[PDB]
């Protein structure tokens, strides 16, 4: 029947009395004990007392409908605040349902289903139990902290398995955790479909750890078959096999160090003095103790067999959960004196304004922001009762890491607490220090140097390859090859894509010591033997060949001399340009200086004031090509002369590689104009030492023709040391010319 | 408590709106409880339809409230306990005409298992089947209401609008739903009020006040209650609003809300469901007098309340409810099929069920509510009961869901002949079917959206000022481009904007561009320049036939040819295409030649060899000084042919870019040694054998000086402005090339007097 308390402000009860005895009357008697305390309590509602409106439940949804109409026919007995209630989650499903219409906020104390979360279905109710989503968190946080990654997820065929699950695959991802594997366990679907299950779980070694949300057989039967196959694993199991023996029974298999997450509690010591002393008489205000006492001790009080009995002999232990009831109660009683210091602050009792139950501000504003302290504390200071803005409360969870080394089997030790912290007490772990790793589950190809890496994730998010490009490929954002500076290794700057500016110039002796000394010091020979004969000027003239073929000689020795010299330089815009105008106009000047002395004997077989013109203006047209090649050409640095697989050696004038076929092509007709002239002489008497230079000259020209393809092959991508070694050659048969062309005057002179 | 008790095997309760809660509703509240009594009798006189049983009613009040209907609903499911005014059990209840009415009790009703069907519950928080499961409808959700809002915005060009709310369940709803249909045709609502049912003076002017502050929304969106409907309307009149309203189904094509105050709401577009009027229920209301109908406790109060009297004082009591003073409420036909929707279930529960016997058997003692809604209220099918059609409107089927179809109408306020009445306009079956002939308010439908206007690309400036969803155009972009819908981004300076005015591209610069106009002129001056140059190789043609001894200009005059042989030729260069090959050679050319013909004068003024070499000394002096400052002026040839003359992007031109007042430094001291020489010279008091010469070398550099002394300020004034301002700039360095020449002709005229 109802349970009636005298009081002001009534309370409401729904405990599933029907009889059940250690889940109905525990809690009963529990927040019985907590409201006789705390009105004889003071610093909370000193002048008014509480009430209790006890309405069993019978564990049914249609008897809890009917049970709750009587909360919500009152005030549609004394206007009730509010109801503690949900043992079970349909019955806490449904009078949140039928009390939120009414606006009488509720306290639940043991209804953990995830599906109450939410507050648009369910605004009016709040809970003190931590839902059972809420070990997701902790159990990535425990993977991450014990460097375990690759999970074998584990789910049930019931709403907490699922709810669990998908919550905890919502919160891995912020924890960098991928799933392996997805699997399903029906209630009870086959014994023989277990094995195939838990193979599907063990398909891959790679993976060692196993997320457990299970209830307490489903779990216990697969660690059956898991020890039927024999195999090791590190289970991270979820409350249903929370600190149980019973689980685990006797087949030990693998559930050596495995993590399981387990409610807390707080072994309440007045309650237990309180609860052993309940006699049938004394506590009369109670309906079903009667029932309770008649079928524990199976007698009848009609047959006056009963009071031999008594609660002294048998041992009391509370059910993991009357700290929780006790918890509501004082979050109820704590929100109503908050009320009365908040709306009638004059009057020390209950003053006019809270005659309504204003249930709509209460719950909203002064029940989800409670921060009172722990009740009955064993002295443990852990306290944090706050409930969230989701209308739900929080716990903490003792870990209870399984350990068989002390007491042979089934030994379970605490190892910490998940309270708004991490909390891993490493050296009690059995996998201490002196182990070959804490059995690492790790991960799929994540260890990498990050010297090699590829990171294309061919299969599971953790999976991700870490292979090198061959020629490194100018690796910058270490996911694609890049192309910034080439297709080969750059200098790799710090650790991304770069483009070194290194080249060779061939400026410190390397492989062309020879033709840069040689080139010099016939350059200065030359030029100092030349004034010799401008010292006089007036005994070679006699002889003929004059001023006019004088100052041709020797403007055409000082400029091919020169242009030896000059290729030892830095490949600037300015050196591609000069590079073809070295040899454009050196090598034209001297082939037309030989041509004009040549012309003038064929023309005798003069103008002497026109000798000069005929000269220069096959200079000039050779020029005339030159400056119209280099305009279309645009000589230029070449930054590729390296072959595909080499780093950056040289920077030599790419413009410039095309224009050396052309360089030659130029000097063809510079070589095309000797050989003419040298045809025209025909016989050469008397003084002509020029005649066998010329010959000379003609070699050499086959000489540099000969010289000419291995440049177009070898010797223009090679370390030019052999294309520097051609204009030294050219300068010398240039200047050996000028030895067998001044070669009178070195031994006239003598 | 007063509530309508009849009795009967089984019981359909109800819950009607009879008072708005001391005043009672004359077309909201009696006129659909009378037809849900006239379709209940009608059933029990029937021989089609459920026979052997009759059917009671339990219908009660709500005072247009939802806590209220919540304990009302309380007496629903009193039978239906057995634990402990005797309750009767309900099969089902008629749902509420207010969507919060129906929120309310649906929530209540989904525990204990009654299935519950309402008839003007148009709101679209329902019809989610994980909450509300026991919940049907026979009217359409308050979604296809939204969108034949926003097309009949559409239709009449209407985007500029306002709207207001209720803050029961009905009007935030549907306010959300219109959001996204108000988007989707590129209009938008100035602003969202939500309006509560507390007062008058505290709310209701306070947002007739925020419309009336500004009269660019001439139409606005009333998508609210017929409760507060009422006092807003008659709030309108204190206030004298001359707004174009655009109601829901809530005013509908009600006559009691506009009661007084008809002078604001003219041409006010309301939507009502389409619902052919009952001829059977005309004559049930028409011959209904408070003497034969004492079922229902309200309808003493309607009677004294509609028409004005006490059972005025006294009345006749003789005058009864005829067509001159009474019109059929649109939602009548919605209650008649809502009564027959158990009726005709029932029908198909009962005789299925227990085909031995067409009365209650032993089986019906105890109801269900999981059969009986989910199977056979979700596939009832049966023709309307009083109407002259048989099409698809005329059966009655519910969704998936539970609903019905939409068939919203559009009605039109349209006072015409002195009679203030509504009028049909057009339909909404699935597409606009309206036709002109409102009379809207002053005479034509009033225009809106004067926030925003079409604009032109011209401007392309749509900012967006203190207020939202409205930009203004202005002008902007003095040849820029706009990219952005907001933003008159500045382009490049040395480009133009495109057609399109996405970009800026490079408009195309005008060289010299050999014949064209003034331009061209230089170039006259630089063909004559040419003709020079022959007569020069003339004078040379004449000079090697026999030259004097006496001259000594064995080399001198050739070199002073060749000087001012390439200063006409470089004229051509400086009015040719700016190419970096002729930019490089344009600042050689010039001090090149310069250097070299003054250099012949002075040196030829102060055996002979040595003067030639000491000519080509200071003229190869100068020329390396030259190349030496070349290299850092020509290195930029690559860059060179850029534009400039960047002043506001005024028709930016192309030119050398580089070495502009290099180029005029570096004449300087390229004259600064001419000068220099010349007064060096003394007149040259020598033999008279040159002495004329000399004094042609001292006329022609005389003249030389002056020229250049005032050619270079010439060049300051000139300076950038190509084509226009370059050309004389070309057209001096021209004259420059030209003068050079007639200082040549001295030596000309020289070899003139040898000729003969
Ligand atoms: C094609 C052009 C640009 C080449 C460079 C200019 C040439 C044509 C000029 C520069 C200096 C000139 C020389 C200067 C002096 C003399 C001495 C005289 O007794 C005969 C002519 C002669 C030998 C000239 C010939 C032409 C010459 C070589
Ligand atoms: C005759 C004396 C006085 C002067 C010598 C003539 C000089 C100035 C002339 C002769 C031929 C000319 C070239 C003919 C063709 C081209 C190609 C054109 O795309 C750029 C200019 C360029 C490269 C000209 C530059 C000037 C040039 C080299
Ligand atoms: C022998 C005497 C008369 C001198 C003749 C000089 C002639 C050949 C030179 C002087 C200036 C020269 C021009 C200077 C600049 C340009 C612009 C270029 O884009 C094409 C070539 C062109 C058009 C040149 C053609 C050749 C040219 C006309
Ligand atoms: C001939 C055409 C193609 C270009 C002419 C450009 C003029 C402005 C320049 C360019 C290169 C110059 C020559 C470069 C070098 C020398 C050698 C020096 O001891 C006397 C002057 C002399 C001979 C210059 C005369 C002027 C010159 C010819
Ligand atoms: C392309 C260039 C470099 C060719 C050479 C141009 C210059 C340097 C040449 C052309 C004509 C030459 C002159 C020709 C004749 C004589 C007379 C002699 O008794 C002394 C040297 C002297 C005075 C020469 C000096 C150098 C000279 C001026
Ligand atoms: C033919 C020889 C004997 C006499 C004439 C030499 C002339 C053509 C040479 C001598 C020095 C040279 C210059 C040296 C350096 C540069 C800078 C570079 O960024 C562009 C080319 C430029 C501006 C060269 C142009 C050609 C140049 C002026
Ligand atoms: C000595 C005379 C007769 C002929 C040579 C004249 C010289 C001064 C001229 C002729 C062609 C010219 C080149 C033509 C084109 C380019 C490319 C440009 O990006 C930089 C300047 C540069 C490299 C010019 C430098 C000066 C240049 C080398
Ligand atoms: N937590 C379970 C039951 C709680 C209990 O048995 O204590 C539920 O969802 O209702
Ligand atoms: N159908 C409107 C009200 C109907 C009526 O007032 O009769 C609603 O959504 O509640």
């Amino acid at each position: 029947k109802v349970l009636t308390l005298e009081g002001d402000l009534v309370l409401g009860g729904l405990f599933p009395v029907h009889v059940n005895e250690h889940r109905g009357i525990q809690r009963l008697e529990a927040m019985l004990f907590a409201l006789d305390r705390i009105n004889r309590d003071p610093h909370l509602l000193p002048g008014v007392r509480l009430g209790a409106h006890i309405l069993d439940s019978c564990s049914k949804d249609t008897h809890a409908l009917e049970q709750a109409l009587d909360f919500v026919r009152a005030s549609l007995p004394t206007a009730i605040t509010g109801v503690i209630g949900g043992s079970y989650s349909d019955v806490s499903i449904q009078v949140a349902n039928l009390l939120r219409l009414f606006q009488i906020p509720q306290i639940s104390y043991a209804s953990t289903s995830a599906k109450l979360s939410d507050k648009s279905r369910y605004d009016y109710f709040a809970r003190t139990v931590p839902p059972d989503f809420f070990q997701a968190k902790a159990m990535a946080e425990i993977l991450r902290f014990f460097n375990w990654t690759y999970v074998s997820t584990v789910a049930s065929e019931g709403d907490y398995g699922e709810t669990g699950i998908e919550a905890f695959e919502l919160e891995a991802r912020a924890r960098n955790i991928c799933v392996a594997t997805s699997e399903k366990v029906g209630r009870a679907m086959s014994r023989a479909a277990f094995e195939g299950v838990v193979r599907a779980l063990l398909q891959k070694p790679s993976a060692r750890v196993a997320v457990l949300f299970t209830r307490s057989e489903d779990a216990r039967e697969l660690l059956a078959a898991s020890q039927r196959l024999n195999a090791s694993f590190t289970w991270v199991a979820s409350d249903g096999w929370g600190a149980l023996e019973s689980v685990v029974a006797g087949s030990e298999g693998a559930a050596e160090g495995a993590i399981t997450i387990e409610l807390a509690s707080y072994p309440i010591s007045d309650f237990a003095s309180y609860f052993q002393s309940l006699d049938p008489w004394n506590n009369s205000r109670n309906p079903w103790f009667r029932e309770f006492w008649e079928q524990r001790f199976r007698c009848s009080f009609r047959q006056r067999d009963c009071a031999a009995h008594s609660l002294r002999a048998v041992p009391f232990e509370q059910e993991s959960k009357i700290m929780f009831v006790v918890n509501a109660v004082y979050a109820m009683a704590h929100a109503l004196h908050n009320m009365h210091r908040a709306l009638c602050p004059n009057t020390t009792r209950l003053c006019d304004a809270m005659r309504p139950v204003n249930g709509r501000r209460l719950y909203k504003d002064f029940v989800l922001n409670v921060k009172f302290d722990a009740p009955f504390r064993p002295a443990d200071t852990h306290n944090e009762v706050r409930f969230d803005r989701f209308g739900d409360g929080i716990g903490r969870y003792n870990i209870f890491t399984y350990l068989r080394a002390g007491s042979g089997r089934y030994r379970y030790q605490k190892v910490g607490y998940w309270a708004e912290g991490l909390t891993l007490d490493t050296s009690l772990i059995p996998w201490a220090s002196p182990s070959a790793g804490p059995l690492p589950a790790s991960r799929c190809s994540e260890p990498c140097l990050q010297n090699e890496v590829k990171s294309v994730q061919p299969g599971e998010v953790c999976c991700w390859l870490c292979i090198p490009c061959q020629p490194y490929e100018y690796r910058l954002d270490e996911f694609t090859c890049a192309d910034c500076g080439l297709g080969y290794w750059p200098n790799a700057s710090l650790t991304g894509c770069f483009e070194l500016p290194q080249e060779y110039i061939r400026w410190g002796d390397a492989w062309a010591v020879g033709p840069v000394t040689i080139a010099c010091l016939g350059a200065l020979a030359t030029l100092f033997v030349l004034g010799v004969f401008v010292r006089h000027n007036a005994t070679p003239v006699v002889k003929a060949s004059g001023r006019e073929l004088c100052y041709i000689l020797l403007g055409g020795v000082f400029l091919c001399y020169c242009m030896t010299f000059i290729f030892i330089a830095k490949p600037s815009t300015a050196v591609c340009t000069l590079r073809r105008l070295g040899l454009g106009t050196a090598f034209s000047v001297c082939y037309s200086a030989l041509l004009t002395k040549t012309n003038r004997i064929a023309r005798i077989f003069i103008s002497p004031a026109s000798q000069v013109a005929i000269c220069l203006a096959l200079i000039s047209g050779q020029l005339l090509i030159v400056v119209a090649w280099l305009v279309v050409e645009a000589p230029g640095t070449g930054k590729e002369t390296a072959p595909e697989r080499r780093e950056v050696v040289t920077l030599r004038c790419n413009h410039r590689d095309a224009s050396m076929l052309g360089s030659l092509a130029y000097n063809v007709l510079l070589i095309a104009l000797c050989t003419l002239y040298a045809f025209k002489t025909r016989k050469c008497p008397e003084n002509f030492n020029e005649a066998k230079f010329i010959g000379f000259t003609m070699y050499t020209t086959c000489i540099i023709w000969l010289a000419f393809l291995p440049i177009f092959y070898v010797t223009s991508s090679d370390y030019r040391v052999q294309t520097t070694t051609m204009c030294v050659s050219v300068s010398l048969s240039g200047s050996v010319v000028l030895g067998c062309l001044f070669a009178p005057k070195l031994h006239i002179i003598l | 408590r007063r509530e309508i008790k009849i009795e009967g095997d089984l019981v359909l309760g109800g819950l009607f709106p009879i008072n708005e809660c001391g005043r009672i509703n004359e077309d909201r509240g009696i006129q659909r409880l009378e037809a849900m009594l006239f379709a209940i009798d009608e059933i029990n006189k029937d021989d089609y339809l459920l026979p052997g049983v009759k059917l009671g009613v339990h219908i009660l009040d709500t005072c247009s409230r939802d806590t209220y209907a919540l304990e009302q609903s309380l007496e629903f499911v009193r039978a239906s306990l057995t634990k402990v005014n005797i309750p009767l059990l309900i099969a089902g209840v008629i749902g509420g005409s207010y969507s919060s009415v129906s929120i309310q009790v649906a929530n209540l009703l989904r525990l204990f298992q009654i299935p519950q069907i309402s008839y003007a519950s148009t709101s679209a928080k329902l019809s989610d089947k994980s909450r509300y499961d026991y919940f049907a409808r026979t009217v359409p959700p308050d979604f296809y209401q939204a969108k034949a809002m926003a097309e009949i915005l559409r239709f009449f060009n209407w985007t500029y609008v306002s709207t207001v709310a209720s803050e029961g369940d009905y009007g935030e709803t549907g306010i959300e739903a219109f959001e996204q249909e108000a988007r989707l045709r590129n209009i938008c609502i100035a602003t969202a009020e939500k309006v509560g049912r507390s007062n008058i003076r505290k709310s209701y002017d306070s947002v007739i006040r925020e419309l009336l502050q500004k009269p660019n929304a001439r139409v606005v969106v009333l998508f609210m209650r017929s409760d507060d409907s009422r006092e807003l309307i008659a709030a309108a009149s204190r206030a004298n609003a001359s707004f174009t309203w655009v109601a829901s189904d809530g005013w509908g094509a009600q006559e009691s809300i506009i009661k007084g105050s008809e002078h604001v709401a003219y041409g006010a577009i309301t939507l009502e469901l389409a619902s052919q009027p009952v001829r059977q229920f005309d004559r049930y209301f028409q011959s209904l007098n408070p003497y034969n109908n004492h079922r229902n406790p309200w309808f003493r109060d309607f009677w004294e309340q509609k028409f004005q009297c006490s059972l005025r004082r006294v009345c006749d009591k003789h005058l009864a409810i005829d067509s001159s003073n009474y019109e059929q409420e649109s939602k009548i036909m919605f209650v008649v099929n809502a009564v027959y929707a158990m009726a005709h279930a029932l029908h198909k529960m009962q005789r299925t069920l227990c085909p031995n016997t067409t009365k209650l058997c032993d089986a019906m003692k105890i109801l269900d509510g999981k059969k009986l809604y989910k199977d056979y209220l979700l596939k009832i099918n049966f023709t309307a009961p009083f109407n002259p059609n048989k099409d698809a409107d005329s059966i009655v089927k519910f969704d998936t869901f539970g609903d019905g179809m939409g068939r919203y109408n559009v009605f039109n306020f349209q006072n015409v002949g002195g009679k203030y009445s509504y009028l049909k306009v057009g339909h909404w079956a699935e597409t606009l079917s309206l036709d002109v002939n409102s009379i809207h308010w002053s005479r034509n439908s009033v225009p809106t959206s004067q926030c925003s206007d079409p604009c032109a690309p011209n401007e392309m400036k749509n900012m967006q000022p203190g207020d939202v969803c409205c930009w203004i155009c202005i002008p902007c972009e003095p040849y820029e481009y706009l990219a952005d819908e907001f933003t008159c981004m500045d382009c490049g300076s040395g480009q133009w904007p495109t057609a399109d005015l996405t970009g800026c591209y490079d408009l195309p610069e005008d060289y010299i561009r050999w014949e064209d106009a003034w331009a061209i002129g230089p170039v006259t001056i630089a063909c004559l320049g040419f003709m020079c140059t022959c007569m020069v190789v003339t004078v040379f043609i004449k000079h090697n036939n026999t030259p004097l001894v006496k001259a000594s200009g064995r080399e001198l005059c050739y070199i002073l040819l060749f000087g001012v042989g390439l200063s006409y030729c470089m004229t051509f260069f400086f009015i040719a295409k700016p190419s970096p090959v002729i930019c490089a050679l344009r600042r050689l050319g010039l001090g090149s030649s310069f250097a070299i013909c003054y250099s012949a004068l002075l040196t030829k003024t102060n055996k002979f060899i040595s003067p030639s070499s000491q000519v080509f000394i200071c003229l190869g002096l100068i020329l390396v000084q030259i190349v030496m400052v070349s290299v850092w002026l020509i290195l930029e040839a690559p860059g060179t042919r850029r534009y400039t003359l960047a002043e506001k992007r005024e028709t930016v031109i192309l030119k050398c870019n580089v070495k502009d007042s290099s180029m005029l430094i570096s004449l300087t001291y390229d004259v600064i040694l001419v000068i220099l020489c010349t007064v060096y010279a003394f007149k040259t008091r020598k033999c008279p054998e040159n002495f004329n010469e000399a004094k042609f070398i001292g006329f022609t550099m005389y003249t030389t000086c002056i020229i250049w002394l005032a050619f270079l300020p010439i060049f300051y004034v000139t300076s950038s402005d190509y084509r226009v301002q370059t050309t004389t700039m070309c057209i001096s360095v021209s004259l420059s090339g030209f003068v050079v020449l007639g200082c040549l002709f001295a030596p000309k005229v020289h070899i003139i007097l040898f000729q003969p």
